[PDB]
RNA sequence: AGGACUUUUACUUUGAAAAAAUUAGAGUGUUCAAAGCAGGCGAAAGCUCGAAUAUAUUAGCAUGGAAUAAUGGAAUAGGACG
RNA sequence: GAAACUGCGAAUGGCUCAUUAAAUCAGUUAUCGUUUAUUUGAUAGUUCCUUUACUACAUGGAUAUCUGUGGUAAUUCUAGAGCUAAUACAUGCUUAAAAUCUCGACCCUUUGGAAGAGAUGUAUUUAUUAGAUAAAAAAUCAAUGUCUUCGGACUCCUUGAUGAUUCAUAAUAACUUUUCGAAUCGCAUGGCCUUGUGCUGGCGAUGGUUCAUUCAAAUUUCUGCCCUAUCAACUUUCGAUGGUAGGAUAGUGGCCUACCAUGGUUUCAACGGGUAACGGGGAAUAAGGGUUCGAUUCCGGAGAGGGAGCCUGAGAAACGGCUACCA
């Protein structure tokens, strides 16, 4: 029933527009999904024209992606920690687009380990020429290094769970982890 | 219940799905040749125009 | 009435979807995306290197220009990062054979990328529906000034 | 109106099915087709009407029915399919092979043309895309997509469809000083020479054609067919050759031409 | 067919567009007419011309013109060219 | 060939003009801002996952119709029992090769180069890359690739469309409470002899993913509306104008939320009031200019007593569809 008309919005000049026709189902809007954390539960909706959307209300664990060396992985959201449109939403643990997540980072950890093995924190001839090939080429930045000794990773969601249902995301890194840890620091 | 004229049809559905993709693999190698051929050409021509200039 | 940061607001200003490489030491300012609108309508260089973001940007960010072009003058440009346009135009009322002058107000975006003020001439084109009102975007501000060109007189 | 219409009132019908405004209050609507409604021709308006073939909807389901209507190579069995501009209609009775033109008046006339040619057909290519997997097509006018296409055709040109096996026998590269039909507006039925296309940056292409009595006149390009080169068409015009008569030339040949 | 600069209009000619019905109007012995889009001609042995055109005066698009009416250049030269 | 299940339409058509004064509507645009049953044209080997143990000569259970027992005063009211089917509901099999990615039982001193192993269809979601292109030559260090007739040469690099794109499309990494990839029907049942129920085999009918096309649907640009100032300021705490992010949407959009800015219209009549106002194509009237009418044969819009709410579907806020309040 929650229509998205532009009907009973007022004019630009300013007058209140009569009631022209009741409002239609191509115009129809839906519930808010407010996700939450723990216990996958997506419930399928039919929308306009078949097209299954998905609800992804309880999502516990999703994708990530890595850009600079561009690898994702599967893993687990832990906690909401900044949401840029409300903060209710961060104390209330509500998972929506852009949020600001924690991620518990051990994929990415082990899968480096395999990849460079550089032990952050503080076998065959041909895994050993790969790493010589590379030549420490693997400098990636200090402050993802921080958090790796911390465990948790941050990570800003870029997928839509009301619509998709999937979690997925990116990483804060580069400039953009410094703006929000600034943002973050504000915080604390 | 199992027939003849339902193993024709599994059959037929069979083989038409086989015939289906040598058909278009075969259309498709005969595009790479004529793209294959066009490159050439223009490729000589490129090479004319930079020798005559 | 554009803040010195580069991005104010709570949420970080990127362009979607371009992304510079930090492990990688080219340490160029950024990867800035741009394109140009087309219609033999040139590209501000103030976009071309500039460092705004403005989601709505005809030359760098992600709305396109295709419909109506329509030049007017500024009559309003205290509101942020949009315009307001006043179109003159004659109605010919016939059974008089008479024309009546009228106006109406056009809303609109203006990019970051242009320097606007009270009385300029604008070229402005049909976009998606940016807000409630606004369908234009900015594309030209042809009269500068106009008169202001020439301010002080030393002989 | 809450969802697709399904009834076309007889004065609502295109005035080129010109059809009797009295004598019915409905018109048969086109079903969904290869072709726009507005533009397209139902077969019970071609066999009914146009070839008085039939004698009203029960003689023109029959018709269809026993599969002696063949659209393009295909049978069609139902009385309201849209048979467009350039379809080929095939009755193996009577042996007849029909290719639908408009005569200069702009109306769908009827074309009676030889078996020979009426193996293929020609047709205006649309568009021209990358599909999955990275494999081009194109697609006409009739909304066929015609799969693996020449690398060098582009939009707005034209295309020898065979009409057996569906593929791309020949095609024609559109530009100036080339034979040319025309499909909407005042200028229905007109056949002439392309002179110049003006561009207009932003759309909305113009064409001006010169036809063989030397007379001008410009049209939009979606309204525009490329049909062969000067003195050469590629397929058989229909009688008049589109000329356009003037109303007193039209006059001189009622007068002119008459034997009773 | 490409980079390049485009003073901007108002005005006016031409064209594309302004659904059919309606109005106008061409052809046609519905027995005349209102109408209708029919019909006509063979030897009677299938052969046929049709279903014409114009207007809509506003808004938009293209186009030729440059009188009439308005705006803009170079005055601190920060002007034009090489 | 009843009945019933299945499928499809029932959202078309028909009627009325109550509401509605930038609202509808008309002309003209746009969708590079979206959904689209159907019709038409194309469209997929991978469902194997360690393939040296499986139903693919066909996998499972219900279920109406029906047989019988009832109830209620009655309604297209149906509870209990017993069988039974599918293009209903569920599962699920083949099946190639090729190439590309990744991981190595070793050697032999570099130009290191190789036994071999797993994944890759499509669909979804997210990151990243390609998606070029105004024009002739260089040197140089840094890295290191082919051939070397051991001087060194590098000569060859493929790229579609629009006016414009993050477009079309392709590629890598991954993701999925893992969509589709025919366990379906009719007719004719030919050919090969590996002469057996063996191998193949035509014309269709229904389905079916995606992309187009068509019928469309939603929004959408400019301009145009009757009377009234005894309606001059109107709108914003409750969105009023804009910004950003999110939610919702099929999709853009204050459409909604959160935080900001204080904005938007107006003497070129905004806002308010009236309309015994649905808009238009048109009708009457006729020197020319006009005046009045247009509920109604066509196109749009809205409505089904007034209101709200919603299931099914591609399409309804449906009403000869349901839910509730009011009458
Ligand atoms: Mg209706
Ligand atoms: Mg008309
Ligand atoms: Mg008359
Ligand atoms: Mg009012
Ligand atoms: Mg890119
Ligand atoms: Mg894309
Ligand atoms: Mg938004
Ligand atoms: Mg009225
Ligand atoms: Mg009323
Ligand atoms: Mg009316
Ligand atoms: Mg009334
Ligand atoms: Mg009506
Ligand atoms: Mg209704
Ligand atoms: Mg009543
Ligand atoms: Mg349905
Ligand atoms: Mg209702
Ligand atoms: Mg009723
Ligand atoms: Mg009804
Ligand atoms: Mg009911």
């Amino acid at each position: 029933g929650i229509s998205r008309d532009s009907r009973h919005k007022r004019a630009a000049t300013g007058a209140k527009r009569a009631q022209f026709r009741k409002k239609r189902k191509f115009e129809l809007g839906r519930q808010a999904a407010n996700t939450k954390i723990g216990t996958k539960r997506i419930h399928p909706v039919r929308t306009r024209g078949g097209n299954q959307k998905f609800r992804a209300l309880r999502i516990e664990t999703g994708n990530f992606s890595w850009a600079s060396e561009g690898v994702a992985r599967k893993t687990r959201i832990t906690g909401v920690v900044y949401h840029p449109s409300n903060n209710e939403l961060v104390r209330t643990n509500t998972l929506t687009k852009a949020a600001i997540v924690q991620i518990d980072a051990t994929p990415f950890r082990q899968w480096y380990e395999s990849h460079y093995g550089q032990s952050l924190g503080k076998t065959s001839k041909n895994t050993e020429r790969k790493w010589a090939a590379r030549a420490a080429e693997a400098k990636i930045e200090h402050a993802v290094d921080s958090q790796f000794g911390a465990g948790r990773l941050y990570a800003a969601i870029s997928s839509r769970p009301g619509q998709s249902g999937r979690c997925d995301g990116y990483i804060l890194e580069g400039e953009e982890l410094a703006f929000y840890l600034r943002r973050l620091t504000a915080k604390k | 219940l199992v027939t003849p004229q339902r193993l024709q049809r599994k059959r037929q559905q069979k083989s038409l799905k086989i015939k289906n993709a040598q058909a278009q693999r075969e259309a498709a190698a005969e595009y790479a040749q004529l793209l294959a051929k066009r490159l050439s050409e223009r490729k000589a021509e490129k090479a004319e125009v930079r020798k005559r200039r | 009435s554009t803040e010195l940061t580069v991005q104010s607001e709570r949420a970080f200003q990127k362009q979607p979807h371009i992304f510079t490489n930090p492990k990688a030491k080219a340490n160029r300012k950024t990867k800035r995306w741009y394109k140009n609108v087309g219609l033999g309508f040139k590209t501000p260089k103030t976009a071309i290197e500039g460092s705004y973001i403005d989601k709505k940007c005809p030359f760098t960010g992600l709305v396109s220009i295709r419909g109506k072009i329509l030049t007017g003058t500024v009559v309003s440009t205290r509101m942020h990062r949009t315009i307001v346009i006043r179109r003159d135009y004659l109605h010919y009322v016939p059974k008089y054979n008479r024309y009546e002058k009228r106006h109406k107000n056009v809303p609109a975006h203006v990019s970051p990328a242009f320097r606007v003020q009270v009385g300029d001439i604008v070229t402005v084109g049909q976009c998606r529906p940016i807000s409630k009102t606004v369908r234009f975007n900015v594309l030209k501000v042809a009269s500068a000034t106009g008169k202001a060109n020439k301010q002080f007189a030393k002989f | 109106a809450r969802g697709p219409k399904k009834h076309l009132k007889r004065l609502a019908a295109p005035h080129h099915w010109m059809l009797d405004k009295l004598s019915g209050c409905y018109a048969p609507r086109p079903s969904a087709g290869p072709h726009k409604l507005r533009e397209s021709l139902p077969l019970i308006v071609f066999l009914r009407n146009r070839l008085k073939y039939a004698l009203n909807g029960r003689e023109v389901k029959a018709i269809l029915m026993q599969r002696h209507v063949k659209v393009d190579g295909k049978v069609r069995t139902d009385t309201t399919f849209p048979a467009g501009f350039m379809d080929v209609i095939t009755l193996e009775a009577t042996n007849e092979n029909f290719r639908l033109v408009y005569d200069v008046k702009g109306r769908f006339a009827v074309h009676r043309i030889t078996d020979e040619e009426a193996s293929y057909k020609l047709a205006k290519v649309k568009k021209v895309q990358l599909g999955k997997k990275g494999i081009p097509y194109v697609v006409t006018h009739d909304g066929r997509t015609i799969r693996y296409p020449d690398p060098n055709i582009k939009v707005n040109d034209t295309v020898k469809v065979d009409l057996a096996t569906g593929t791309i026998t020949d095609f024609i590269k559109f530009d100036t000083g080339k034979l040319v039909y025309v499909t909407g507006g005042r200028n229905l039925g007109r056949v002439g020479t392309i002179v110049h296309r003006e561009r207009h940056e932003g759309g909305f292409d113009l064409v001006h054609i010169k036809d063989s009595l030397e007379n001008t006149f410009v049209t939009r390009l979606n309204n525009v067919f490329v049909i062969g080169e000067p003195g050469r068409p590629w397929i058989s015009l229909p009688k008049g050759k589109g000329i356009k008569l003037t109303i007193s030339e039209e006059r001189d040949r009622r007068r002119a031409q008459h034997g009773l």
